[PDB]
């Protein structure tokens, strides 16, 4: 071709001014790269970006080996947002090449800027895989988890790299014995400090399922840095004495080293407001205001923002007197005092009964806002609780002509009496037609309706309680379903909250009434209305969700007459424990039992309530096995030899029942009972036996305790390394042969089945599955009831597997294990 | 080879239940209830980290509800079924055919293929992976039936059934003060139905009951401190026989006369005579520094027929003379015993497991030339090798001398604190805590004025309870065999035991 | 553009035994919209969509309301834009009585459906208003894909997977004549087994293992109509010949012989299946290659898809009774 001559007679640049020519090569060929490179070359040098991408991204095509050529584009193409082009050219990159780190971290940054994230994670795993110790690659692949509500595996990224900080400071301070190049070689790392802390922090908010073990971590990972791994200690204490003055009152950081106890000891105030948070969470309000009292020492200014975050969880979590300590210093600076902190800050003055506060704060907020009616409702109501009817007219006709405009688009002594005639008739007519009636799950339903239609004729007189009601609370009894929306419910309330009355929930909304009587408040005598929410606690925990009638039973312990009288207050704290067992869950359970076992000491009532309680589960386990319980029976049992045994003026300072009678001076073979099963549960089978074998002195021919015995000794004996290992395993079946030889001749054909059972499970535990079957097949055979056979055809199946007599198991499987 | 099927699909989870559960959708939905039910099912497959991080389902096989909607069988112990880690992916394919072929062929996939080889009626697509699974590799742990119990029956109607009608004849019912704690509950309860044995007393159970060339010795051991107990003054009927003619013939009956247990016993026991007249009471750990490891062996028997020992009291677990009473006189004060725990538990650190010395050997040479070591005494430095330890051993340390040098002892021995108050103990009690817990983080600087409040007292990281090193040295001493030297019914014949073998027979 | 799903609207309201009370919203003649048990569908299209890994990344539903609304959960799920394609509407015999409808534009529809339709997209081709036999319908639809792609792969060279909302004639030659069939009515290999066209239907069509020209490109189906993810089955199939079946499900296992150490599926996978019939049948997965050992499992295995891990930006179980484990002998 004669171009070929032509073009570098005018490759000859030193100017660039012949570009006209090169723009008629790349006509006429229209192949030649050399053509597209230059003519898009030259467009850099006058300044012409968007026309140079353009001629570079023809050329790239015709030479596609060029990896180095795609990415010059690519990156041209980026700086002018031209990010589906630029896409494409990194993507030609990595198929020549897919060992490019650049590339596929720019690449994965557009796919966000797109909106296609999944391949975008894609990138970084591998990108995080290949290079694990770069903190960018770190920090936006934990964003992008975020954006999937993964944050379980955000947060497994953020803790596996501190487990390797970890391990690389254990190595330095071993290797003193120093050499930098042979330990970063081998422990190479991404610094933890206190930044990576802070966002571990947002993740178990935004988690909000871990709290009081996503606090563990937090307080690890501070006294990690600081230089304090060594003080394990406070893994163990409940409430965050480390990192407060409280730290002083312990009796393990009080026995440090005097060296030790000036190492730092002060989180920075954004990690420790989000500990608050935690615990807040958690219900635990002491803990949050310890941390939040903290936010009082910084300069104002660094932390308004924390301020706003910290006031407005308390609002969320009903605490309106702690709140507002924390909004109203925010009300100084201007830049906060918009409705964002009022309309918060308004409600909370509310429902302290503080209403001429919040009538301004309302006032202010709907200038902002007008268009608004959540104040304007709310700010309505406070024109009624203060003794202003002429006013509160005037804003009923404003609000609902302002949401009429809205939905088209889409006598003060005679008023009460009046009242308290007519709503006595109402609350003792409607329990009288409940008493005379009652599927058993309708009948529920239509009794709940009824009583709900009384219990918010109690609740809502507000001299009972020093809080609000709880919406939980409210939400049961907003149930009956005829409202329509949370706002319009007041609309219709509020319309005959003007000088009538008739039916709808929430009587008046709530008032101060005066009492006039105790033992009567309607017509109802203050132990007819305590029989309803325990009766309505129980039934909606029975055929209702379980979660609700709790929350029956924790509003009747705040009335100011139950909680005020013994014998209200002993059923409130059995009647919460009923449905604790039905939540679920163990760190409540334990603060309700612990809760009566300080009361009702030695009673021999509460402490089985204590163990059929915990009569299964892993639940119930932990409980037992931790040691919270074995300090607390272990104090509860040196308090029972010091009732019996002191001769001295002490049997004081733990002794609450001064009734006790024992004048041969025996043991409670409860105590030793529930104390062991502790130590059992602890895989502490040598103390348990040191007072389960006080048992055997006292009560032989008891079978649970010959069971544990011959249990102890069989489990103890596979812990020891030793001959006497086979003389402790036959010392234990005679105490197992002496369980059978009870049940079977003393109790009737129901525990001798058992017998037979716990002794084939026992030949089992020690390997000797020829004899564990005989006895298996002696439930299954030699009785009737059907309950055990199901689990000796689920033992025996395992002995036939391994055995592999399939044969046999598809037999039992078929009859007893069927469905 | 054949037409191609994607498997980018959801990836689901499975639960390989041990149960034959059928095709209805009544009799799956039975064994997802005995697991907790759907939305608890789920959650297992939810949860991450290791063991105990996370527990799994519950297989409740006789889940069903009595007519007062009481759980029957409220104390099952299910069996836990944990998810799997690192589990092969696994593909499940939809496999359709004509309705009724399975009835006619055994019911079985394998050979219903097989039957239509030809049809273009079978479709077969794979519609999931299965990436996790849980299964049930654990076993059924032991099981109590609590059926006749009359407490479990006031228990289960009220707390299982949440019946308010007897909830509230059990509230009014528990003693706000019990007056008799000591005694069997049969007399608090109004049921009266099943009458329940005397001396069963409604032990209920625990959650978790599965947790995974000799002589005998016959050593006295006291049981009880009453005022009316016996102490031995002779030692044994048998020891004593078996001893007797040890004289005579010098074999020792259960032994070879190569081991000479006897001629080491002699060279052992006239070393305890002189030491039990020197030092009325003891520790075996003290004596271990005094014997050779030569007659070592022999001197769990010496001890029998010089020695018993109380199994509770002050006194607990020391060996002590024969004619001995040491609720007799006051001067048996200074050797009652103290325990001291360290709880690794809550000490989890380097620097304590370098702080606390060793155990001490088996068996080893006193430092004390035939007496007890400076290393089991405690002087407010270097904690002891042996954590249980007597009063007579304290005093080395200043601040405990002058709190032991002002004592008032009881004029009648106490059956817990001994001779000594409640008030001079606990003050001697709580320095030794607080001294070894600050010389296990290294300390040894002790503020004087904790250390002096104590002193002048009127009225946690160490703790009173036995050591471990002290119970595993407790079995070994109350465990009536020893070394000399210095298939049902193979099974039924391999024991051989005078009680295990027994019954082992009658069973059978 | 390396693959694609294609899907039909759903369940109509006129196929309700009760008679078609709804009217067409738009005032199109048969626009007719969806009946409430169409809507359940198209949620629990999204949903399954939601569980895979190679979600689609663009969609391109035809004008028709009802298809509007099959796509409009499955935007807001999976946050994709939705374009108009008038050339994938309905196939018009000219012998409709009524009228051949033509389907509405953007700014009706805009109303209906307010920010879920992107207009960027302008129809690359329009059916014949007068209605198109069956001969000149698949012409049409052989037109379709070659401007159709190369107008995605230059105004969006970065989307990869796409869906189409589309209408049951033309899914049935949307991939006969992308898979390069002669004409639509045949079976796809031999044994007369059309495409599966039932009520919200999904297909998918991925390329057969530089970049190259799209007619140049192979093509295989590798769903043919999965209504697993339905609570109800496939309802209203339609094949061109229109102008009793258990179910059992079966594990196939892949053990590795290693300690601690899980294989997996690439996301990407494909099987194939053979000797199912004989005692010792053998699977492809992927690249490697397996034979099977039939093998009933004492218990069952109980498997939960309504349990299935979804990615999302922010009542059926399984019994299986039988199992299948793989041996490598690739």
């Amino acid at each position: 071709q004669l171009l070929s001559q032509a073009n570098e007679a005018f490759v000859r640049n030193d100017l660039q001014v012949a570009e006209r020519l090169f723009n008629e090569v790349i006509k006429k060929d229209a192949r030649n790269f050399a053509a597209y490179e230059t003519l898009g070359d030259i467009y850099q040098l006058q300044g012409r970006l968007n026309d140079c991408c353009n001629s570079w991204f023809l050329a790239a095509h015709l030479n596609a080996s060029d990896w180095e050529f795609w990415k010059i584009v690519a990156i041209l193409s980026a700086d002018l947002d031209h990010v589906r082009q630029a896409i494409y050219c990194f993507s030609r990159v990595i198929s020549l090449n897919p060992m490019e780190w650049e590339s596929i971290y720019r690449r994965s940054m557009l796919y966000k800027k797109t909106g296609q994230l999944a391949r975008a994670l894609d990138g970084f795993q591998r990108l995080y895989m290949y290079n694990p110790y770069d903190a960018n690659i770190l920090r936006e692949l934990a964003i992008l988890y975020v954006d999937y509500d993964r944050i379980e595996d955000s947060i497994e990224l953020y803790m596996k790299v501190f487990n390797a900080n970890v391990e690389r400071r254990e190595a330095i301070l071993a290797a003193l014995e120093i050499n930098w190049k042979k330990i970063d070689a081998k422990y190479k790392c991404i610094p933890f400090d206190w930044s990576s802390l802070n966002i571990l922090a947002e993740l178990f908010l935004k988690l909000a399922v871990s709290e009081v073990d996503g606090i563990k971590t937090i307080k690890k990972c501070a006294r990690w840095i600081q230089r304090r791994e060594s003080q394990t200690f406070w893994d163990h204490v409940p409430d965050d004495s480390e990192f407060d003055n409280r730290r002083f009152k312990n009796s393990t950081f009080d026995s440090l080293l005097a060296a030790e106890k000036e190492k730092s000891y002060n989180i920075p105030i954004d990690i420790r407001v989000r500990l608050g948070l935690l615990r807040l969470n958690t219900d635990n309000l002491v803990e949050a205001l310890n941390h939040f009292q903290c936010l009082y020492d910084e300069t104002f200014s660094d932390v308004a923002d924390l301020y706003f975050e910290a006031a407005t969880a308390l609002t969320r979590a009903e605490k309106y007197k702690e709140a507002i300590d924390f909004f109203t210093p925010l009300l100084s600076l201007e830049e906060w005092r918009t409705t964002d902190v009022f309309k918060p800050l308004a409600r909370c003055y509310k429902e302290i009964e503080s209403y001429e506060t919040a009538k301004e704060f309302y006032e202010l907020a709907i200038k902002s806002e007008p268009d608004d009616l959540d104040i304007r409702v709310s700010l309505a109501e406070v024109y009624y609780r203060l003794n202003d009817p002429e006013t509160f007219k005037h804003m009923l006709v404003d609000v609902v002509e302002m949401r009429k405009h809205q939905v088209d688009e889409t006598d003060a002594e005679r008023e009460r009496i009046e009242r308290e005639r007519r709503i006595t008739a109402k609350v003792v007519d409607k329990y009288e037609k409940m008493k005379k009636f009652e599927n058993e799950a309708k009948q529920a339903s239509i009794w709940i309706n009824t009583v709900s239609e009384l219990v918010d004729i109690f609740s809502s007189v507000k001299n009972f309680f020093m809080k609000s009601r709880s919406r939980k609370f409210v939400g049961i009894l907003r149930r009956t379903k005829k409202f329509n929306t949370e706002l319009d419910f007041q609309i219709e309330r509020l319309s005959k909250l003007a000088e009538g009355d008739s039916v709808f929930e929430g009587p008046l909304m709530e008032e101060r009434v005066t009492l006039t009587s105790a033992t009567e408040l309607r017509g109802l005598s203050y132990e007819q209305w305590f029989e309803l929410f325990m009766e309505l606690s129980l039934v909606i925990a029975k055929y209702q969700s379980v979660e609700d009638g709790l929350s029956v039973v924790e509003t009747a312990q705040e009335v100011n007459v139950f909680f005020q009288d013994p014998e209200r207050v002993k059923m409130m704290k059995f009647v919460k424990l009923a449905i604790v067992l039905q939540m679920d869950d163990e760190e409540e359970l334990a603060e309700n039992l612990r809760g009566l076992l300080n009361q009702f000491q030695f009673n021999r009532k509460v402490l089985q309530v204590f163990m059929y309680s915990l009569c299964r589960g892993p639940s119930s386990l932990n409980i037992l096995s931790s040691t919270i319980q074995q300090k607390f029976f272990l104090r509860q049992l040196k308090a029972f030899d010091s009732c019996r045994y002191n001769t001295e003026v002490n049997g004081q300072a733990s002794i609450t029942n001064k009734e006790v009678y024992n004048p041969n001076k025996k043991s409670s073979p409860y105590l030793y009972y529930i104390y062991a099963v502790l130590l059992y549960s602890s895989r502490g089978f040598l103390s348990a036996l040191q007072y389960l074998t006080r048992l055997e002195e006292d009560i032989p021919d008891d079978p649970m305790v010959n069971l544990l015995m011959g249990l102890s000794h069989i489990h103890r004996a596979m812990q020891r390394l030793t001959a006497q290992r086979h003389f402790q395993i036959f010392h234990g079946l005679r105490y197992l042969y002496r369980y059978h030889k009870i049940r079977k001749s003393l109790y009737t054909d129901l525990e001798k089945q058992e017998a037979d059972y716990n002794l084939g499970r026992a030949f089992h535990l020690i390997g000797l599955v020829s004899i564990a079957i005989e006895y298996y097949n002696r439930v299954l055979e030699n009785y009737d009831d059907g309950k055990l056979k199901k689990h000796a055809a689920y033992n025996s199946i395992i002995i036939y597997q391994q055995s592999g007599n399939v044969e046999l198991a598809d037999h039992l499987m078929e009859k007893y294990l069927s469905i | 080879i054949a037409d191609e099927f994607t498997l980018d699909l959801p990836r689901i989870p499975s639960l390989e239940l041990p149960l034959n559960v059928s095709t209805k959708h009544s009799s799956i939905q039975k064994a997802i209830k005995m697991c907790g039910g759907i939305e608890k099912v789920k959650e297992a497959f939810k949860e991450h980290g290791p063991i105990e991080s996370q527990h799994g389902l519950q297989l409740y096989l006789n889940d069903d509800t009595d007519s007062d909607g009481s759980k029957s069988y409220f104390n099952e112990h299910p069996v836990i079924g944990k998810r799997v880690p690192f589990r092969d992916e696994s593909v499940i394919l939809k496999v359709t055919m004509p309705k009724g072929t399975l009835s006619k062929n055994n019911n079985s996939v394998k050979d219903s293929i097989k039957s239509l080889k030809d049809s273009n009626k079978l479709r077969v697509t794979p519609v999931s992976i299965v990436d996790n699974t849980i299964k049930f590799r654990e076993m059924s742990d032991f099981q109590i039936k609590l059926d006749n119990v009359p407490s479990a029956r006031e228990f289960k109607s009220s707390f299982g059934s949440l019946e308010w009608n007897n909830f509230k004849s059990f509230v009014n019912s528990v003693p706000d003060n019990d007056s008799q704690p000591q005694e069997n509950i049969g007399n608090l309860i109004l049921d009266r139905s099943v009458k329940i044995p005397s001396t069963d007393f409604q032990l209920p159970p625990p959650p978790k009951l599965s947790m995974v060339t000799y002589i005998k010795n016959y050593q006295l051991f006291v049981h009880d401190l009453s005022d009316k107990t016996v102490i031995p003054s002779q030692a044994h009927e048998q020891v004593l026989y078996d001893f007797e003619v040890a004289k005579k013939t010098k074999v020792y009956p259960g032994t070879k006369s190569d081991s000479k247990f006897y001629e080491s016993l002699e060279e052992c026991l006239k070393i305890l005579r002189e030491l039990f007249a020197r030092r009325p009471i003891w520790v075996k750990r003290h004596l271990d520094g005094i014997v050779p490891k030569k007659i070592h062996h022999t001197m769990k028997i010496a001890l029998a027929l010089i020695s018993y020992r109380f199994t509770m009291g002050p006194w607990r677990n020391t060996y002590i003379k024969f004619g001995i009473d040491p609720r007799s006189s006051v001067e048996y004060a200074q050797y009652q015993t103290e325990y001291f725990k360290i709880e690794r538990k809550l000490l989890s650190s380097p620097i304590v497991k370098k702080n606390v010395p060793k155990p001490p050997p088996l068996v080893f040479e006193s430092d004390t030339p035939g007496g007890i070591d400076s290393r089991f005494k405690f002087d407010g430095k270097r904690i002891p090798w042996y954590l249980m330890l007597q009063i007579d051993l304290l005093i080395g340390e200043p601040n405990i001398a002058e709190v032991f040098h002002n004592v008032e002892y009881l004029d009648k021995a106490n059956e817990l604190t001994g001779w000594f108050k409640e008030l001079d103990l606990v003050k001697i009690r709580r320095i030794v805590k607080y001294e070894l817990g600050c010389m296990v983080q290294g300390n040894y600087e002790y503020n004087k004025y904790k250390l002096k409040y104590f002193k002048t007292m009127l009225f946690g990281a160490i703790t009173e309870e036995p050591d471990d090193a002290a119970l595993e040295n407790e079995e070994m001493d109350t465990d009536q065999n020893l070394k000399v030297p210095a298939x049902x019914x193979x099974x039924x014949x391999x024991x051989x035991x005078x009680x295990x073998x027994x019954x082992x027979x009658x069973x059978x | 553009v390396n693959t694609i799903y294609i899907a039909r609207h759903g369940y109509r309201s006129n196929w309700l035994p009760e008679g078609p009370y709804p009217d067409p919203l738009t005032g199109i003649d048969s626009d007719v919209p969806l009946a409430e048990h169409g809507v359940q569908q198209a949620k629990e299209l999204a949903h399954y969509l939601l569980s895979l890994d190679n979600q689609p990344e663009a969609a391109f539903a035809s004008p028709f309301y009802r298809c509007l609304e099959t796509v409009q959960p499955i935007a807001k799920l999976l946050e994709i834009p939705v374009y108009l394609e008038r050339g994938i509407g309905e196939w018009y015999r000219p012998d409709r009585k009524p009228v051949i409808p033509v389907p509405a534009g953007y700014e009706i529809l805009s109303k209906f459906f307010p920010g879920v339709i992107s207009q960027e997209w302008d129809s690359t081709l329009t059916p014949n208003e007068k209605g198109e036999t069956e001969q000149e319908m698949y012409m049409r639809f052989k037109k379709f894909w070659p401007l159709f792609i190369e107008r995605v792969e230059k105004e969006y060279p970065n989307v990869e997977c796409i869906l189409l909302v589309t209408h049951a004639a033309s899914k049935i030659a949307l991939g006969m004549s992308l898979l390069g069939y002669d004409n639509p009515r045949m079976s796809l290999n031999e044994n007369g087994d059309k495409i599966r066209s039932g009520s919200c239907s999904l297909d998918k069509y991925e390329i057969l293992k530089t970049y190259i020209p799209f007619s140049d490109r192979k093509w295989v189906l590798t769903m043919n109509g999965n209504t697993e993810f339905l609570s109800s089955g496939e309802e209203m199939n339609w094949n061109f010949d229109c102008v009793e079946v258990e179910t059992v499900y079966i594990s196939v296992d892949i053990p590795s012989g290693n300690y601690k150490e899980r294989t997996e599926i690439a996301k990407s996978a494909i099987l194939q299946y053979s000797g199912l019939e004989t005692d010792a049948p053998l699977f492809r997965i992927g690249n490697r290659l397996y034979e099977g050992s039939w093998e009933r499992l004492v218990g069952t295995e109980l498997a939960f898809p309504n349990a299935a891990h979804v990615h999302k930006k922010t009542e059926k179980i399984y019994r299986i009774k039988e199992r299948i484990v793989l041996s490598n002998v690739r």
